[PDB]
């Protein structure tokens, strides 16, 4: 659970760049030998993605902002992945989504689970069958208030070790539409050395699922190695295979989706990274001939809004009201109609100079910023027990002989002491 | 599930001499790193079992040399060095690893000695069980190896088997022998019903058991 | 210096359960496996399965799959064990192990615990002398015995004259028979003792409380 | 619902958030109890001159008026055609025709066209099919694929 593993060591969040990774299907809509644009929460081509890798004394297990959206891939022989933790804080304070792959199928839970210091699964003790299923569940400590629940076909995980190059690769699609979560998956093999490799590939979808529930941060599962013969505490004496995984941010762009006659996409061009790609963009095509075009209209934004209003002088006496030497009785209350002046509520409102002040229909904010077309100010003084009675839609010795309030009175009530 | 057999029940080794613990497993326990997976376990008389060897090549930490294990396959051999007397106990042998633990007949350990025939003595019931309305022939056989022996009860020169219950000590820690006692259960009328008993000693060193008998009236 | 704690014995009838303790000394109950293990004299031992406080995983032996659940106590370092619908086959001596440091390497055993399944109730002992029988037989050292019958539950633990005579003195352990218990005790001692020096065996009962004093 | 929410004078049971820093966004739920802060003066978390509870609670009881009486609402939202169809109405569905001009309702999608079978492909998870013009080209039947 919280124990901390003994060869972990923390490195700096190097960067990677990717080719033409981050091209998905937006939606279930088929479309074959054509191009189509779409514009969605997309990874920009030739970006930069974190650099991670996962060996017996660097354990790559940090925390990284959701945001809108993110990207992965990673090249595996073994498989390390595991799985991955989603959630605001990833604490039973709220609920988090995980997605874990434990030898038998994916499991998509939503609960809230406790967090962990290092969550992760792994094997113990393979011997002479070779097994790898699930032994441990460190993922979290235990879950309640399940609002969804999913699971996928059996199939067994071949999470043994292999030497040569690098045989697979994984590429996954997170995204938060609405609160609608869409998750998008891609393997092929591959033979790699190091980094990732050149080509283009389209992910497809996997699950659909409608949670709605705010992610900010995410978290990757590893799958480390036990054995018979050097274990370690537990469970910090704990290895892992060697992997790497990358991780990217995904960004509202438009890409054009060249459609094979199959339907599978073979090219892909992001407009913002290239003015040849703009260009294409523009023409709605993936060939541009030899000439000069117009694409778009360039402009300079504003620095900042300035506003400059006339001079708020010439203010009516509120002040002198409020402050002036006599009242009228409650019975015989004045009415004072006031026009032909301005007014600064600033004072008023935000001076803390007066015991209690309410608003009836109408916010004391907003009311700064409207203008009116009649302003009337009614002054009594009453007793304190008679306070209460001034507000709409009131009765007794004041509200009902003296002055009423009708239920629809949008003003306001000033009072003190 | 694995099935686990060992031989020999049991095997008497002096002080000095070196005692030979075999077991035999269902399946093979190597893998491909090439060491095993077995640990030994000793129960020592009124003590819980203890750990003695792990992985069979390994000595665990505290526990005298003389104890070391060898072997491949489903095969394997317990070896002592120099057996002393703190080695009487049980030998066991277990399957770690991830897999239903199994575990194995066991296998006792005694220190030799001069062979001695045992001392037969029959007591009568007491009157008070009488009373009670009770009855048990208690028959006793004390200072005798090996441990195999045997007794059989004889009323009126007719076999009974009913009722017989019989427990084996400890090997002592001074002469080194063994002591155990017959009790015939009966009721009142049926110890009343006959006169003539008999305990019979069956053990190896003598061809004709050893007999104790007496008469009911005449105790 | 590791060692596990356990009760000494429970008694229970057929169809309830019995609740285990086996404490932790020495060591972190969190980050070390946890075992359990059960004695019969005639089938020698046998294994119930392991669960890892850390993880709460537990496998049962076929034998017993369904037949109990295993549970541990982080906080209290102690490792709990569960039996439900229990009958006459469960009667036996359970053992607990662990502290493996994820490894074979290591593991320590506790004293064990006796648990007997069965509808009696507690009966104390019936002590009788056992006296020598008909005169025809003769020995230069005469032999006296004790009888202790109809007794349980364990242990009951008998000897001669409080223990002050350890010559010839030879202790016999108990044998089950139809949920009971019966056990005997014989002393060898010189024709110039008995019945000139009066010979005497005590016998105690803990579960009940019953010590007797009879003179042979 | 006034012959079963209302209670007495109120129910607490029902409430409202009065005030907020901004304008909310749609179909967003803000559980906030964060004291909504009217003036300059802080409010440390703590209601005050100029800081006041958003949350409230209901004027609801049984006397009164048509306007005042609690009325329980419901909205109902839903994407149409953009989804695999995992609801429908309770209209019967009839056997399938094929090269023939018929009217066709499939998953919610309306049209008129001749029905033959198709030597495109599509994966798994693409149920709609489009055509250059982006209008209908192609649909799955739901019951046999
Ligand atoms: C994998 O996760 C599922 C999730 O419910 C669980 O039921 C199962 O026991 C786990 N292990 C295996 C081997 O499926």
């Amino acid at each position: 659970q919280c124990v901390n593993l003994t060869t972990r060591t923390q490195l700096p969040p190097a960067y990677t760049n990717s080719f033409t990774r981050g091209v998905y299907y937006p939606d279930k809509v088929f479309r074959s030998s054509v191009l189509h644009s779409t514009q969605d929460l997309f990874l920009p081509f030739f970006s930069n993605v974190t650099w991670f890798h996962a060996i017996h004394k660097r354990f790559d297990n940090p925390v990284l902002p959701f945001n809108d959206g993110v990207y992965f891939a990673s090249t595996e022989k073994s498989n390390i992945i595991r799985g991955w933790i989603f959630g605001t804080t990833l604490d039973s304070k709220t609920q988090s989504l995980l997605i874990v792959n434990n030898a038998t199928n994916v499991v998509i839970k939503v609960c809230e689970f406790q967090f962990c210091n290092d969550p992760f699964l792994g094997v113990y003790y393979h011997k002479n069958n070779k097994s790898w299923m699930e032994s441990e569940f460190r993922v979290y400590s235990s879950a309640n208030n399940c609002t969804f629940e999913y699971v996928s076909q059996p199939f067994l995980m071949d999470l043994e070790g292999k030497q040569g190059n690098f045989k697979n690769l994984r590429e996954f699609v997170f995204k938060n539409i609405d609160g609608y979560f869409k998750i998008y998956s891609k393997h092929t093999p591959i033979n790699l050395v190091r980094d990732l490799p050149q080509g283009f590939s389209a992910l497809e979808p996997l699950v659909d699922l409608p949670i709605g529930i705010n992610i900010t941060r995410f978290q990757t599962l590893l799958a480390l190695h036990r054995s018979y013969l050097t274990p370690g505490d537990s469970s910090s004496g704990w290895t892992a295979g060697a992997a790497a995984y990358y991780v990217g941010y995904l960004q509202p762009r438009t890409f054009l989706l060249k459609y094979n006659e199959n339907g599978t996409i073979t090219d892909a061009v992001d407009c913002a990274l290239d003015p040849l790609s703009e260009t294409k963009c523009t023409l709605k095509s993936f060939t541009v001939e030899k000439g000069i075009y117009q694409t778009s209209n360039f402009r300079v934004q504003p620095t900042e809004s300035i506003v400059r209003f006339p001079n708020i002088t010439n203010l009516c006496p509120f002040g002198e009201v409020f402050n002036a030497t006599r009242f009228a009785s409650v019975y015989a209350w004045n009415r004072k109609r006031i026009s032909n002046c301005v007014a600064d509520y600033s004072v008023l409102y935000n001076s803390a100079s007066f015991s209690t002040f309410k608003c009836y229909g109408v916010s004391p904010t907003k009311l700064n910023d409207l203008c009116f077309t009649n302003v009337y100010a009614d002054s009594f003084v009453i007793r304190g027990d008679e306070v209460r009675q001034i507000a709409p839609g009131q009765t007794g010795k004041i509200a009902d002989y003296n002055y009423k309030l009708p239920d629809d009175f949008t003003g306001c009530v000033i009072a003190w002491n | 599930d694995v099935l686990m057999t060992q031989t020999p029940l049991s095997l008497p080794v002096s002080l000095g001499d070196q005692a030979s613990i075999s077991c035999r497993s269902s399946q093979s326990i190597v893998h491909s790193n090439g060491n095993t997976y077995l640990e030994w376990y000793l129960q020592k008389p009124g003590q819980s079992p203890k750990l003695l060897i792990y992985k069979v090549s390994n000595r665990f930490s505290g526990v005298p040399d003389r104890f070391s294990g060898s072997g491949s396959g489903t095969d394997f051999t317990l070896k002592i060095s120099r057996v002393e007397a703190e080695d009487l106990g049980v030998y066991y042998c277990f399957q770690g690893s991830h897999v239903p633990r199994t575990f194995g007949g066991g296998t006792k350990l005694e220190i030799k000695r001069a062979d001695a025939a045992p001392t037969v003595s029959i007591f009568p019931p007491s009157s008070e069980q009488l009373t009670s309305g009770g009855a048990s022939v208690v028959c006793f056989l004390n200072n005798f190896y090996p441990k195999d022996i045997n007794v059989k009860w004889k009323i009126d020169g007719s076999e009974r088997q009913n009722g017989v219950l019989n427990s084996w000590t400890d090997q002592d820690s001074k002469d080194s022998t063994y002591s155990m006692s017959s009790t015939l259960t009966l009721t009142k009328d049926e110890y009343e019903r006959h006169n003539s008993y008999t305990c019979e000693a069956t053990h190896k060193t003598s061809t004709s058991p050893i007999v104790k008998s007496f008469n009911r009236n005449e105790c | 210096e590791v060692q596990l704690l356990q009760s000494g014995a429970e008694l229970v009838r057929p169809g309830a359960l019995v609740k285990l303790s086996c404490k932790a000394s020495g060591f972190n109950i969190k980050d070390y496996y946890m075992h359990w293990v059960k004695q019969r004299p005639e089938q020698g031992l046998e294994w119930f399965g392991w669960i890892d406080p850390e993880n709460g995983n537990t496998i049962y032996d076929p034998k017993f799959q369904g037949k109990a659940s295993i549970t541990a106590d982080t906080s209290s370092n102690t490792a709990y064990l569960q039996l439900s619908s229990l009958t006459s086959e469960d009667t036996a001596v359970y053992y607990c192990a662990g502290s493996g440091n994820y490894e074979d390497a290591m593991d320590y055993w506790g004293q064990g615990t006796s648990v007997t399944v069965s509808s009696a109730k507690t009966t104390p002992p019936s002590v009788y002398p056992l006296a020598p029988g008909s005169a025809a037989q003769t020995n230069s050292m005469v032999t006296l015995g004790c009888l202790v019958k109809g007794y349980f539950p364990e242990p009951v633990t008998v000897t001669w004259n409080s223990g002050s005579l350890s010559s010839g003195v030879h202790t016999f352990p108990a044998v089950l028979q139809s949920d009971l218990y019966t056990l005997s005790s014989s002393v060898t001692v010189p024709s110039s003792t008995w019945p000139s020096e009066t010979v005497t065996c005590n016998v105690a009962h803990p579960a009940s409380s019953t010590k007797v004093d009879k003179k042979i | 619902s006034n012959n079963l929410d209302s209670k007495v004078g109120g129910n607490y049971n029902y409430l409202y958030r009065l005030f907020r820093k901004s304008n909310l966004k749609p179909f967003e739920r803000d559980i906030s109890t964060e004291i909504y802060q009217a003036g300059s003066t802080p409010c440390n978390g703590v209601e005050g001159f100029n800081c006041y509870f958003p949350l409230q609670s209901y004027g609801f009881q049984p006397t009164n008026g048509v306007g005042y009486q609690p009325y329980r609402v419901v909205v109902l939202s839903f994407e149409l055609l953009h989804a695999p169809a995992t609801v429908c109405g309770p209209k019967k569905s009839t056997n399938l025709v094929k090269n023939k001009c018929v009217n066709f309702n499939f998953n919610g999608l309306t049209g008129t066209g001749v029905l033959t079978e198709s030597n495109k492909k599509f994966l798994p998870f693409q149920q709609f099919g489009r055509d250059i013009a982006d209008t209908t080209d192609a649909v799955r039947d739901p019951q046999t694929l």
